[PDB]
């Protein structure tokens, strides 16, 4: 069964939902993002230092 | 109807609250093609509740459950099933009425 729900992208805060149907009991679903990471694609152009 | 799943199998559940004259056992049926019951007879203890399994065609089911020298008008709204395709044949008699 396909279900979809937006989850706010806040770190530490939980999110809950119930998936239900006319003849099936409520199935709880819980999400908790403990750390959302934003890694960029990066390459090194150079390195500089004191001369 | 404490639960109804319009499905090929006996996805429908109904509780009958009863006040019997004496405890024992006796039959249960539906004099109509709307619902087909899984079980033939149920046991009763003075006044209490009993469970009947059934499969149904109507989306808005309503049927006379005949039970133990009486009958009760069961009625409710029913929900679609889970899977598109099942691996067994129909148990409930098809009927024209599947309206709002």
């Amino acid at each position: 069964y396909e279900h979809a729900t937006t989850m706010p992208s806040q770190a530490g805060i939980s999110y809950n939902t119930i998936v239900n149907r006319a003849g099936y009991a409520p199935l709880p679903i819980s999400i908790t993002p403990t750390k959302i990471k934003l890694i960029p694609t990066v390459n090194l152009e150079y390195v500089t230092c004191h001369y | 109807l404490n639960e109804c799943v319009y499905s090929s199998d006996f996805g429908g559940i109904a509780t009958v609250k009863y006040s019997a004259s004496k405890s024992g056992k006796c039959a249960v049926h539906v004099p109509s093609g709307t619902a087909t019951l899984k079980e033939a007879a149920v046991e009763l203890t003075e006044q209490g509740s009993a469970t009947i399994h059934f499969s149904t065609a109507n989306i808005h089911p309503e049927f006379r459950l005949q039970i133990c020298t009486s009958y009760v008008t069961c009625k409710g709204d029913c929900h679609p099933p889970k899977d598109h395709i099942v691996t067994h044949p129909q148990y409930h008699a098809q009927t024209f009425t599947a309206a709002v």
